[PDB]
RNA sequence: GUCUACGGCCAUACCACCCUGAACGCGCCCGAUCUCGUCUGAUCUCGGAAGCUAAGCAGGGUCGGGCCUGGUUAGUACUUGGAUGGGAGACCGCCUGGGAAUACCGGGUGCUGUAGGCUU
RNA sequence: CAGGUGGGGAGUUUGACUGGGGCGGUACACCUGUCAAACGGUAACGCAGGUGUCCUAAGGCGAGCUCAGGGAGGACAGAAACCUCCCGUGGAGCAGAAGGGCAAAAGCUCGCUUGAUCUUGAUUUUCAGUACGAAUACAGACCGUGAAAGCGGGGCCUCACGAUCCUUCUGACCUUUUGGGUUUUAAGCAGGAGGUGUCAGAAAAGUUACCACAGGGAUAACUGGCUUGUGGCGGCCAAGCGUUCAUAGCGACGUCGCUUUUUGAUCCUUCGAUGUCGGCUCUUCCUAUCAUUGUGAAGCAGAAUUCACCAAGCGUUGGAUUGUU
RNA sequence: CGGCGGGUGUUGACGCGAUGUGAUUUCUGCCCAGUGCUCUGAAUGUCAAAGUGAAGAAAUUCAAUGAAGCGCGGGUAAACGGCGGGAGUAACUAUGACUCUCUUAAGGUAGCCAAAUGCCUCGUCAUCUAAUUAGUGACGCGCAUGAAGGAUGAACGAGAUU
RNA sequence: ACUAAUCGAACCAUCUAGUAGCUGGUUCCCUCCGAAGUUUCCCUCAGGAUAGCUGGCGCUCUCGCAGACCCGAGCCACGCAGUUUUAUCCGGUAAAGCGAAUGAUUAGAGGUCUUGGGGCCGAAACGAUCUCAACCUAUUCUCAAACUUUAAAUGGGUAAGAAGCCCGGCUCGCUGGCGUGGAGCCGGGCGUGGAAUGCGAGUGCCUAGUGGGCCACUUUUGGUAAGCAGAACUGGCGCUGCG
RNA sequence: GCCCGGAUAGCUCAGCUGUAGAGCAUCAGACUUUUAAUCUGAGGGUCCAGGGUUCAAGUCCCUGUUCGGGCGCCA
RNA sequence: GUCUCCGUAGUGUAGGGUAUCACGUUCGCCUAACACGCGAAAGGUCCUCGGUUCGAAACCGGGCGGAAACA
């Protein structure tokens, strides 16, 4: 019984944030998108041209094509029991760079620097990051103070 | 809707934008020697009654209006069919509208 | 007379019985759908890429 | 021609206010929510008694009107017509519906059963929570037993369980009676109307100098 | 320490009132022959340089409003998973993890890029 | 041979969904908000609504302005006529339903225009990742506007629509038209249109109690079962009635129950059949007791009566009318 | 099926053929707008084939002419059928003898009735009974009576009722 | 009505083994694998087609196979995941709010204007100023599936390397102030194989049955409710015995 | 779809490219001693709208609006 | 039980910009007196409550009373 309209249920999805209406800031247009970089599809509603469909809002994809005003993005879409890679043309107002890739690139650059330093000197270093290990043994000083005795409080009917 | 009797638009034969005279396309009469009409007449001859469906279930109230364009260049009388959306009332070259006017009593 | 209209019950189990496989990623993604002007210039660059082979080999040497 | 309240006792539906989608709503039975000397100042009536619900349920507007009338009559009898101020802290904003069925011997004569079952508005109820105040009475400190008895009588007009509480707040304000008088003395509270205005130590100094003068 | 031109983020920048502004500048200001626009040289366009910081603008101030950021609210509300837990129910408690928002109370009140000026 | 008449006769059809079917409605093709449980998807004859249009501008550029409302003034003039100032984050307008979006905008007023044009592919939406429809980003022409950057291939976005076959029109000094040639004609190739609203698209009126068949407890009419709105019978509070006095006897406003002796709701059993109203006859059971036994209370003097308790042992009738209960 | 074939017909309007109503008595009202039926064409609208004229090289196209029928116009209700409203109006109110109108054409006449026809309804009144949703008699704005069928009336009935 | 016990169209033979989306039946054993009642379209709703779920047949690869007996002699598989972790985005539900917008809504208080009623003696300048209204201001009670500043828990996407990183060089008709930008290509060097856990993966063909479901916790819509009707999530029954 | 017809004071009907009329309605006068009846006068044209042939048009020609006839019917 | 319609001088009544007619009543004209006729006056807080706008009998919402149609 649900309509198949392209923008059904997007009432808050494409609405602007509070006190952030009006002119689109120009750094969004000044961003540079190459082929192969990773972008988050947001989908603001001030620009009605080149809008992504609501199923791609909040998704992340890789740029494969660059045009005058838009980019082509290869974004995964799960359709029932299969995930298929869809190519979508999105104007640059509705996308932004993804920092998930950038954090990994920083880690790679630091890893290569550390490996070069280790090979230069001769000291081995742990390169793989590890899950949070169990806390080691330590001493807790009382500083000449008895720890404060805590007790549950009596019940009272506030209102 | 109201469309003007002339418009400047692309001419396929001229290969460029040219002035065009605009009329309304009207369906021509049936040939009686078109192959489908011949087949229908042969099928209907004899006994058996009606042999093809007769629609009689109309639902649309309008038609898509087709404009017959004609290039006005004397060496190029090339014609074209432009279809516009469905309209109940269509006028060719009617009087244009004005904004700052009163409603007549 | 009347029947059940729609459900997605058991559909998730059906989808996961053979696994929800991601698309098969591989090197050299296809060039279809890319800007025709950029694509025809890439074809020209590939065609004329042969010339300068001597310069490239000398620099490599 | 009203159904028993056992049919609409529980908050089963989402809130259904009277709005531009719900038209044709009969007016609620209760139209008056404040009684007694509403014009009494904040210092006249320092004692506040509350009726608190232990049930997450719906109270009908008719039940609210009946409880209000009962408590008002008892308070008038035991404390005079100007010895108290009563406030019903619940408003019947939730509309309940009825799927009207033809109550005669006949079914083919357009009874239709459950087809098109959505009902017409019937009445309004007040959706109440556990620990929510239903009714409040403020009065002098010597009328505490009368307030308790009035709320005890009013408890019999309601479906669920209710507690009678004596609030530690001063009257109908949100400030404790322990600190209220000294706050008023140090001008942290200004008595206006039946309540008080809290005066923070921020804003223009002109509003501070109209005080202390 | 500031300003001008173009800006980035787009209130910590906004709003109300008051005070101060040296030098450049920015402006107010003078005029309508030409350019150009008007019901109106008010606006716009043009040609200027007598006067002025009165205004704009800049800086500051206000137990200022707002905004921004903390505390409290509060491990509260809500919530993932669990039980042959309680209760006639309504609902509630516990285990296992996560965890807010007002009111109220503090602090702050634009940062900065490019290019070019002024300030002994 | 042609036209008319022609249920005298022939053949056939007489949609679907559906808290049974019919009547009603369209939940049958679509669009907005909600449902919907903070990705997306999600149902009911769920809720509030809308659609089968309108627009040569309400399309495309560019420029200039600021809207609703309010305050204070100004001859007639008043709550509303116009003029002026000030405030005014949009509280207006953008064709329509709603939602989103929008301020030297996307609104209003002008100037010029026809990108609402000619083309090939790719993609998104429903999706089976088919089609239509709608849409997005390009590319190649030819243009419009603007000083220009640019913007524009319809409407700010979400809807406003349609296969095969057939017909009609337009285009290529195009192909074929059958032994060859010319010319009509006809066929074709490409793109518009004439439509299927049951909207992936048959050409379609009833009746049957004279009826038939294949089936269906997937589905109604009678029992039973769940429920108890409605019906019936109780309880709690006690404003009041009771000359006085809440509670001898009653009980408004509220509120809690029980029963399945009413009627509904549902459709679980039964459609290779459970004989369907009432009466007659006959037995048994229940108690929420009309009478009788023993009792308590009274606004119980007696008599009569009323309320309540243990209590179903025993009884509860003869007739007129009506098929009747 | 067919033959100038056959039935009525060995017949001829006091006859054949087709209908409705249903003895006697007494009446059989208004409506020809609708649908039928029928009648005259009065110029006359539409209208096939054939035929005629023109264009064309021909296929073909166009035009003119206009049979029946329909349409137009008369008649027809013992043809099918139909017989509602509204406004004003009499000296108590109330009704409307009277005057106009609307949908079409006419507005239910004489009669009859809670009838085998009336829902409401077990209508109201009288009678019949101790008691009658029954019967009879009467009334009649009659959901939804009614005139080739209405209203009667002896005799008759394995007809229905008291 | 009757027409040979047959009549709302007799009887006999034939077409004829008429058609049936509907009912009934459908014949030996063991072993292995093992469902669906959902999507889209259909004069479709007791049926099909289609995708999904199933089976069979494979094929392409990965790990090594170890020692005649005995006896390893930083570094340890292609790749995958209904899982967590580390980063990074997405959201508008629960809650909360209304002295924040839009709607709804209770009560006082303080004010000065008005087409408020009017108002005790004021036409006279209500000489006066008492009251009720409306309005404004600061407060106040109660709210929202189709309201919202704020805003969870659970959840959705991406990344966590050799297809990576870094150096040079060549091509371009695209772009262009420029040795410009971008893309492609060619060489070279980097291995501590750059979270945890587990598991061998990839790929093709043919394909049956199903397309009536039902139940439970929790979320949830209509309904007074229902062993009612309709959805979401997971599990189950159906297909399953056992305590 | 083709061939035809009509469209007006409040209501109805006739009408000449050279100046729209008649009746019924309204109002006011006339006749009568008076009321009716009767005679007159005044106002009233959704001339169905638009463009044109037109010096002139309600008229004639085309385009729509409904009201209607007779035909005709393969998406 | 629901749907539709209506709640206005005593009565029936029509009806955003301060309520019309007739009867009922009274009075005044006219007559020698009467009847009639003519004219004037009185008489409806518009069912009740709430709401929007300058202002509501009219428009909107709720609730009462009455009459047809369903049920
Ligand atoms: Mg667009
Ligand atoms: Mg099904
Ligand atoms: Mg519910
Ligand atoms: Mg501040
Ligand atoms: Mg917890
Ligand atoms: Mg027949
Ligand atoms: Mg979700
Ligand atoms: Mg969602
Ligand atoms: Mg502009
Ligand atoms: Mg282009
Ligand atoms: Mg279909
Ligand atoms: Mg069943
Ligand atoms: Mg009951
Ligand atoms: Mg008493
Ligand atoms: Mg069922
Ligand atoms: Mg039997
Ligand atoms: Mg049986
Ligand atoms: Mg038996
Ligand atoms: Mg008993
Ligand atoms: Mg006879
Ligand atoms: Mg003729
Ligand atoms: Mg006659
Ligand atoms: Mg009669
Ligand atoms: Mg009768
Ligand atoms: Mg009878
Ligand atoms: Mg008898
Ligand atoms: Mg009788
Ligand atoms: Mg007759
Ligand atoms: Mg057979
Ligand atoms: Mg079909
Ligand atoms: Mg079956
Ligand atoms: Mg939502
Ligand atoms: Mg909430
Ligand atoms: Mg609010
Ligand atoms: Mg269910
Ligand atoms: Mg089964
Ligand atoms: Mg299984
Ligand atoms: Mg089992
Ligand atoms: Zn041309």
């Amino acid at each position: 019984t649900n309509t198949k309209g392209k923008r059904r249920g997007t009432r808050y999805m494409f609405s602007r944030p509070f006190r952030k209406h009006g002119v689109v800031p120009l750094a969004t247009y000044m961003r540079i998108y190459k082929k192969g970089d990773i972008v988050d599809i947001k989908g603001m509603g001030t620009v009605q041209k080149g809008m992504p469909h609501k199923c791609y809002h909040g998704k992340t994809g890789r740029v494969y094509n660059v045009t005058q005003h838009a980019v082509g993005i290869v974004v995964n879409k799960q359709v029932k029991g299969k995930i298929l890679a869809k190519r979508i043309n999105v104007r640059i107002e509705h996308i932004k760079h993804s920092k998930s890739r950038d954090s990994f690139l920083k880690r790679v650059k630091e890893n290569d620097q550390k490996k070069k330093e280790a090979k230069e000197k001769g000291t081995w270093v742990q390169l793989k990051r590890q899950p949070a290990p169990p806390r080691e043994a330590h001493f807790v000083r009382t500083n000449g103070k008895e720890p404060e005795l805590l007790e549950p409080i009596p019940y009272e009917f506030m209102a | 809707v109201n469309v003007p009797k002339t418009r400047r638009t692309f001419c396929k034969k001229c290969g460029k934008h040219q002035p065009h005279k605009v009329t309304q396309y009207k369906k021509g009469k049936d040939s009686l020697y078109a192959q489908g009409k011949r087949r229908y007449d042969r099928k209907q001859s004899g006994y058996g009654g009606q042999t093809k469906p007769i629609f009689r279930k109309k639902a649309k109230t309008t038609k898509k209006i087709v404009l017959r364009l004609e290039c006005v260049e004397p060496n190029c009388r090339s014609k074209r069919m432009l279809a516009i959306k469905r309209c109940k009332h269509f006028e060719l070259g009617g009087d244009k509208k004005r904004k700052g006017q009163v409603i007549q009593f | 007379a009347k029947s059940k209209n729609h459900t997605t019950h058991n559909q998730s189990r059906k989808w996961h019985r053979n696994g929800i496989k991601k698309p098969r990623s591989q090197r050299y993604e296809s060039l279809k759908g890319v800007d025709p002007k950029f694509l025809r210039n890439m074809r020209f660059a590939k065609k004329h890429n042969k010339k300068g082979l001597k310069k490239m080999q000398a620099n490599n040497a | 021609g009203r159904r028993p309240a056992r049919c609409y006792r529980y908050c089963k539906n989402k809130p259904y206010p009277k709005s531009r989608f719900c038209r044709g709503v009969p007016d609620a039975k209760i139209r008056i929510f404040d009684l007694g000397r509403k014009k009494a100042k904040v210092d006249e009536f320092p004692l506040g008694g509350h009726m608190v619900s232990d049930e997450y349920e719906q109270l009908s507007s008719e039940a609210l009107e009946a409880a209000r009338i009962c408590a008002n009559k008892y308070m008038v009898k035991s404390c005079g017509r100007d010895g108290f101020h009563m406030r019903v802290r619940l408003h019947p904003f939730h509309v309940i519906r009825i799927n009207k069925m033809l109550s005669c011997a006949g079914a083919d004569r357009l009874q239709t059963g459950m087809r098109g079952a959505f009902g017409k508005p019937q009445g309004t109820v007040a959706r109440v929570h556990i620990g929510q105040v239903i009714m409040s009475i403020r009065t002098k400190l010597q009328n505490e037993e009368h307030v308790i008895e009035a709320l005890r009588r009013a408890k019999f007009k309601f479906p669920g369980r209710q507690k009678i509480h004596i609030s530690k707040k001063w009257g109908f304000t949100k400030f404790n009676a322990d600190e209220f008088e000294d706050m008023v003395a140090k001008k942290c509270l200004i008595p206006d109307g039946c309540g008080v205005k809290y005066v923070p130590s921020h804003g223009p100094l002109d509003k501070w100098r109209v005080l202390h003068s």
